[PDB]
RNA sequence: AUAUGUAAGAAGUCCUUGUUACUUAAUUGAACGUGGACAUUUGAAUGAAGAGCUUUUAGUGGGCCAUUUUUGGUAAGCAG
RNA sequence: AUACUGCCAGCUGGGACUGAGGACUGCGACGUAAGUCAAGGAUGCUGGCAUAAUGGUUAUAUGCCGCCCGUCUUGAAACACGGACCAAGGAGUCUAACGUCUAUGCGAGUGUUUGGGUGUAAAACCCAUACGCGUAAUGAAAGUGAACGUAGGUUGGGGCCUCGCAAGAGGUGCACAAUCGACCGAUCCUGAUGUCUUCGGAUGGAUUUGAGUAAGAGCAUAGCUGUUGGGACCCGAAAGAU
RNA sequence: AAAUUGUUGAAAGGGAAGGGCAUUUGAUCAGACAUGGUGUUUUGUAUU
C-alpha cells in the first residue's frame, strides 16, 4: 500500500517531514547500540536497566530437552479429561471407578494445585507433583501415583 | 427462512423434486472480509520481478 | 387529537396570564425605580436643610468594557480579563462591586473602561444586545419565554426581571449575569473623545474608572 | 565559538501550556514510609475491626 | 481577534461510527442509536458507546465472570449483557440458567449456555425483548491485564515489565537491577 | 542510535546476506517434481510398495 | 512594594470508643471504623469554553529583540 | 426663565448598504367579538433590449500597491550560495526482527500452505503429527511453585432493581482507580513429630524483594506511524586494501 | 512538444519587463424569450 504512505503526502514539501534545521543525516547518533554507556546511557538506564554486566553462572551445553517440564493446574487437569465422559464421572463421582489421568501423555511434566477441583475421586499420573496439588487431590478423594 | 428450492430440468420448466438450503446460503454476508481475503489471494497468485 | 382548538386555547390562556403577571411585575419595578430616585433626591434636600451632608451610597454595579486588543498583555491581567469574560476588544460585562471585584478592576485598569451604569443604559444594552448562554450557545434573548425557561428557578421570567436583577443586584445576580452572554459592542459612533485611548480617563485618556460617563460611552458604543 | 549558556525564557509558558494543575488526591493514602510499628498495629486492628463488623452484621 | 482560552476546532476525543466496516455492526449501531435517542435509557446510551468501542477496549468476558455476576445477590435472573465476545471457561464445573446477550459467542461458551439451559441471544434480540434494558446486567472484561498495559508506563522504580524479547539470565538482570551490580533500578 | 522504549533487537545483517539470500519461489515446482519422481519410481518398481 | 506557601469542609463537624500484638499508671491516647444529627447560601468572589486519565510519535535541543531589575566593560547595533 | 447634565417604552425629516429563508405552526399588536397587521428574513407597481446591452476571457491605458525565487540563518531583495533556457529522467524504497494503535478470524487456545493429498499444473481446495507463541512465576542455581475468607475488607464507581401528579433514598455494584490484606517464588529468621549418628524443613515471622496469583487473553493475518541492521531518502571526500 | 527562430497580423514602448486590487477602451465568447400558458380569425389546426 505505497499509495497510503506519508511519502505521498510529503510530495511538494522541501524537507520531506525531516526538518530544515536538524536534517535527516545518515547516522547522527551512531550505528546500532553505539554509545549505550556514553551518550545513550540515559535511554539505557531509563528503559533497559540491567543491560550491562553478567550475573549468573554459565552452563556449557545446556539442553531444553533436559529442562522440559510443562506445568498443569488442577482445573486444567479436570478439563484435560475428555468432556463426553467428564459429565459421566462428575455425576457419578465414586471410588473404584475414578478416572486415570496421564498428565505425561497429555504432555505435562508437573501438576500444580491452583485450586478447587470438585470432590470427584480421580487417579492422577504425573512425573512430578506439588505439595498443595497432592493435598488438594487427596481432599477431593483421589490419589497421585508417580510415573516416569 | 427459505423453505425449498426447485430443480431445473432440461426437458421442461421444472420437476417435482425440491431440496432445502444447506445454510451455507444462510451464512452471513461480509463484504469487508471477502474484500480482504480476495486481495490477499489475488496477491498469492503472482510472480517475482527484479532488475539486474 | 386535533391539537387545533383545545391545546391552542390552553396555551393562549397560559400565555395571557403570564403576560399579565409580567406586566404587573414591570409596573412594580418602575414604581420601585421612581421611588428610589425621588427618595435619593429628597434625602439630599433634607440633609441640606438640616445642615448635614448626604453621602451617596457607593454604586453596587459597574459595567466594564475591555477596549484594548488581545496582543502584548501580561499574564495576570490576561487571566483577570478572561475571568471577567473580556476576551475581545470592545467587549462588555456587568460586575457586582465587592472588594474582590474592585481588586480585579484595579488589576485590569489599563485595558478596560468601566463605570457605574444606570437603568437606561442597562435596558439599552439588554434590549439591543441580549444573548443568553444556553447549552454553551449564544442565542438571542428575544423572548420572555426563553428567559423564563432558562432562569425560571430564580423567578426571572422576562427581560424586565433580568434587567431588574442586574440594576438592583440581588440574590441571583451571579446567575443572571452568567446567563447573559458578554456584550459585543461596536466602536463609539462619535469617537472616543480623546486623541489617545491608553491613558487614564483622568489624564485625558480613555481607560480606567469613568464613573458616570460610562453611560454615555456605552450608549455611543451600543 | 561561544554560545548562550542558560536561560529560563519560555519555560513558564511551556509549563503553563498544559502544566501546573494540582496532583490528584486520594482517600486512604499510601501507608508506606510511616512507622512500621504503627503499621503492624493498624493491620491487627483492621483485622479485628473486620471480624467484629462481620459478627455484628452476620 | 479573540483571546482564546480553549483550543479551537477541538474534536470530541471520543469514538462514534466505529472503525469496523461490518455492515451488521453498523445495523446494530443504527438500532441502538435510535433506541438511545428515542428511549432516554442510560442502558441504551452505554450499550451504544460500548458498540462504538474498539477491540482491546472490548476484552473477552468469561462464563465464569458471568457466573460470578449472577452469584451476586439478587442478580440470578438478570439478563447478562456483554458487548463483545463471551469465552468458555474450563475452570468452572457449574453454570446457572441465565440468559446471555452478546455480540459474539465462542463455540464452547454457546454450548455451555445452552447445556446449562439458558439462551444465547444477540443485541437485537436483547433490544426486542428489553427496549429499556429492563432487568439487565452489563459485564465488562479486564482491560488492564494484557502485555501492552503491563509494559505501559515503564520507568525507574515503577516495576512495569520492561519491553524485552528474550527472558532469562543475562537478559537485563544486571547493573541497574541489583545492588551487587552498581545500583538497583 | 537508541531511542524510546523498545525491545533490544539482535538482527544479524552485517554481512553480505543480499548475496546469501535464498527465496523459495520453487515450492510448487519442487512439490510437483517430488510427486512426479514418486510416480516414476512407483512405475519402475510397479509391484513393489 | 512586587512576587510566594497554605486553608476557605460531606474524604467535613459533633455523642457510641467497637478492634488492636502500638501506647498509657489506667477503656488513657493513636489509627481505622459501626450506629445516629446537619439541603437549594454543603460553609468567600469570579470563571469554567465539558473534568480526569492513558498510549504513541514528529520537529526542536545556533536563538534574537523591547520595557523594567541587573553583571563585566569607557562604551558598543558588546558580552552575560 | 435660561450655558449645563440626565431621562423619554417623546415627535418629525434627509441619506446609504442589505433582502438571507419553509408543505398548517411560534411570540405578539389593533374598535365590547367578523378578522387585519411593520408579529419566526421583500414585496407591490411600472419602464427599456427580446441583444455582446449586463457579464466572462483577453490586450492595453489609468490610480494605488508589488524587490528574485529556493536555502542556511536570530536576521536575505541582498554586495551570501544555486539558477542562461527547454524537453525527458531524478531522490524516505524493499527486506529480517519488532513497539503503539486499528480492522478481521478463532479463542485457552491459536497458526493449512516444512511437508503430504488432489488438482481446471506456481492459482485453488483439503490433511492424523510436530513445532512457535500463550496458558506460571520466581531464583544465580539446585529447586520450589500461586483460594484459611461468597478469590477478601474499605473508598469511589457506569449500569441494573420500589414507594413515586411540587422539593425526595436504599440494594447490587462485575471496567477502572487508591488503599489494607491473603497466596506463589527470592533474602533473612524461628525450628515439632521422625533420625541411611548432621537429614526434608511442619509451623510461626520479618520498615526486605519479583517483569507474579487473586474466575485466563492470546494467537494469526493485514494497514498507517515509529525502531534497528542492511547501499538504506538521493549525490558527494582526503583515504585504505587486493 | 518545448526551448530558440522567420513571416499572416494585433496592441505597448521618456533609464527594464512581468504582477494584485478596480474600472475604461478594443477584440472575442457562453448563458437566455420555439421555455409544459391564451381552445379555435391568420398557418407548416394523425403533427398541436
Amino acid at each position: 500500500p505505497s499509495r497510503f504512505t506519508k511519502t505521498r503526502k510529503h510530495r511538494g514539501h522541501v524537507s520531506a517531514g525531516k526538518g530544515r534545521i536538524g536534517k535527516h543525516r545518515k547516522h547522527p547518533g551512531g550505528r546500532g547500540m553505539a554509545g549505550g554507556q556514553h551518550h545513550h546511557r540515559i535511554n539505557m538506564d531509563k528503559y533497559h536497566p540491567g543491560y550491562f554486566g553478567k550475573v549468573g553462572m554459565r552452563y556449557f551445553h545446556k539442553q531444553q530437552a533436559h529442562f522440559w517440564k510443562p506445568v498443569l493446574n488442577l482445573d486444567k487437569l479436570w478439563t484435560l479429561i475428555p468432556e463426553d465422559k467428564r459429565d459421566q464421572y462428575l455425576k457419578s463421582a465414586s471410588k473404584e471407578t475414578a478416572p486415570v489421568i496421564d498428565t505425561l501423555a497429555a504432555g505435562y511434566g508437573k501438576i500444580l494445585g491452583k485450586g478447587r477441583i470438585p470432590n470427584v475421586p480421580v487417579i492422577v499420573k504425573a512425573r512430578f507433583v506439588s505439595k498443595l496439588a497432592e493435598e488438594k487431590i487427596r481432599a477431593a478423594g483421589g490419589v497421585v501415583e508417580l510415573i516416569a | 427462512s427459505r423453505p425449498q428450492v426447485t430443480v431445473h430440468s432440461l426437458t421442461g420448466e421444472a420437476t417435482a423434486n425440491a431440496l432445502p438450503l444447506p445454510a451455507v446460503f444462510s451464512a452471513p454476508i461480509r463484504p469487508d472480509i471477502v474484500h480482504t481475503v480476495f486481495t490477499s489471494v489475488n496477491k498469492n497468485k503472482r510472480q517475482a520481478y527484479a532488475v539486474s | 387529537a386535533e391539537q387545533v382548538a383545545a391545546e391552542r386555547a390552553a396555551r393562549k390562556a397560559a400565555n395571557k396570564e403570564k403576560r399579565a403577571i409580567i406586566l404587573e411585575r414591570n409596573a412594580a419595578y418602575q414604581k420601585e425605580y421612581e421611588t428610589a430616585e425621588r427618595n435619593i433626591i429628597q434625602a439630599k434636600r433634607d440633609a441640606k436643610a438640616a445642615g448635614s451632608y448626604y453621602v451617596e451610597a457607593q454604586h453596587k454595579l459597574v459595567f466594564v468594557v475591555r477596549i484594548k486588543g488581545i496582543n502584548k498583555i501580561p499574564p495576570k491581567p490576561r487571566k483577570v480579563l478572561q475571568l471577567l469574560r473580556l476576551t475581545r476588544i470592545n467587549s462588555g460585562t456587568f460586575v457586582k462591586v465587592t472588594k474582590a471585584t474592585l481588586e480585579l478592576l484595579k488589576l485590569i485598569e489599563p485595558y478596560v473602561a468601566y463605570g457605574y451604569p444606570s437603568y437606561s443604559t442597562i435596558r439599552q444594552l439588554v434590549y439591543k444586545r441580549g444573548f443568553g448562554k444556553i447549552n454553551k450557545q449564544r442565542v438571542p434573548l428575544s423572548d420572555n419565554a426563553i428567559i423564563e425557561a432558562n432562569l425560571g428557578k430564580y423567578g426571572i421570567l422576562s427581560i424586565d426581571d433580568l434587567i431588574h436583577e442586574i440594576i438592583t443586584v440581588g440574590p441571583h445576580f451571579k446567575q443572571a449575569n452568567n446567563f447573559l452572554w458578554p456584550f459585543k459592542l461596536s466602536n463609539p459612533s462619535g469617537g472616543w473623545g480623546v486623541p489617545r485611548k491608553f491613558k487614564h480617563f483622568i489624564q485625558g485618556g480613555s481607560f480606567g474608572n469613568r464613573e458616570e460617563f460610562i453611560n454615555k460611552l456605552v450608549k455611543s458604543m451600543n | 565559538a561561544k554560545s548562550k549558556n542558560h536561560t529560563a525564557h519560555n519555560q513558564t509558558r511551556k509549563a503553563h501550556r498544559n502544566g501546573i494543575k494540582k496532583p490528584k488526591t486520594y482517600k486512604y493514602p499510601s501507608l508506606k514510609g510511616v512507622d512500621p510499628k504503627f503499621r503492624r498495629n493498624h493491620k491487627h486492628a483492621l483485622h479485628g475491626t473486620a471480624k467484629a463488623l462481620a459478627a455484628a452484621k452476620k | 481577534g479573540i483571546d482564546h482560552t480553549s483550543k479551537q476546532h477541538k474534536r470530541s476525543g471520543h469514538r462514534t461510527a466505529p472503525k469496523s466496516d461490518n455492515v451488521y455492526l453498523k445495523l446494530l449501531v443504527k438500532l441502538y442509536t435510535f433506541l438511545a435517542r428515542r428511549t432516554d435509557a442510560p442502558f441504551n446510551k452505554v450499550v451504544l458507546k460500548a458498540l462504538f468501542l474498539s477491540k482491546i477496549n472490548r476484552p473477552p468476558v468469561s462464563v465464569s465472570r458471568i457466573a460470578r455476576a449472577l452469584k451476586q445477590e439478587g442478580a440470578a435472573n438478570k439478563t447478562v449483557v456483554v458487548v463483545g465476545t463471551v469465552t468458555d471457561d474450563a475452570r468452572i464445573f457449574e453454570f446457572p440458567k441465565t440468559t446471555v446477550a452478546a455480540l459474539r459467542f465462542t463455540a464452547g461458551a454457546r454450548a455451555k449456555i445452552v447445556k446449562a439451559g439458558g439462551e444465547c441471544i444477540t443485541l437485537d434480540q436483547l433490544a426486542v425483548r428489553a427496549p429499556k434494558g429492563q432487568n439487565t446486567l452489563i459485564l465488562r472484561g479486564p482491560r488492564n491485564s494484557r502485555e501492552a498495559v503491563r509494559h505501559f508506563g515503564m520507568g525507574p522504580h515503577k516495576g512495569k515489565a520492561p519491553r524485552i524479547l528474550s527472558t532469562g539470565r543475562k537478559f537485563e538482570r544486571a547493573r541497574g537491577r541489583r545492588r551487587s551490580k552498581g545500583f538497583k533500578v | 542510535a537508541i531511542s524510546k522504549n523498545l525491545p533490544i533487537l539482535k538482527n544479524h545483517f552485517r554481512k553480505h546476506w543480499q548475496e546469501r539470500v535464498k527465496v523459495h519461489f520453487d515450492q510448487a515446482g519442487k512439490k510437483v517434481s517430488r510427486r512426479n519422481a514418486r510416480a516414476t519410481r512407483a512405475a519402475k518398481i510397479a509391484p513393489r510398495p
